[PDB]
């Protein structure tokens, strides 16, 4: 038994889920109206894709 | 102040019949560990009191 002989792998493949749940920035970057400076909206995002 | 929110299709009610004692048991299990909160379920035909 002089040595080992493995297949190695031809390539690589990657699968995360259906990748749906998108935040809403079209709700920030295409608003109607915008708040004043002075008294900037605020939102918070949290539990969504980005 | 509100940090999380989350809906879902409803599981509490799936009763079956319509009368004697109670119809279906009702299990749920909730632990809180490195953050997450884990809360599992399950229901099950039953006929008895006590």
């Amino acid at each position: 038994q002089t040595s080992n002989f493995r297949v190695q792998p031809t390539e690589s493949i990657v699968r995360f889920p259906n990748i749906t749940n998108l935040c809403p920035f079209g709700e920030v970057f295409n608003a109607t109206r915008f708040a004043s400076v002075y008294a900037w909206n605020r939102k918070r995002i949290s539990n969504c894709v980005a | 102040n509100c940090t999380f929110e989350y809906v879902s299709q409803p599981f509490l009610m799936d009763l079956e019949g319509k009368q004697g004692n109670f119809k279906n048991l009702r299990e749920f299990v909730f632990k809180n560990i490195d953050g997450y909160f884990k809360i599992y379920s399950k229901h099950t035909p039953i006929n008895l009191v006590r």
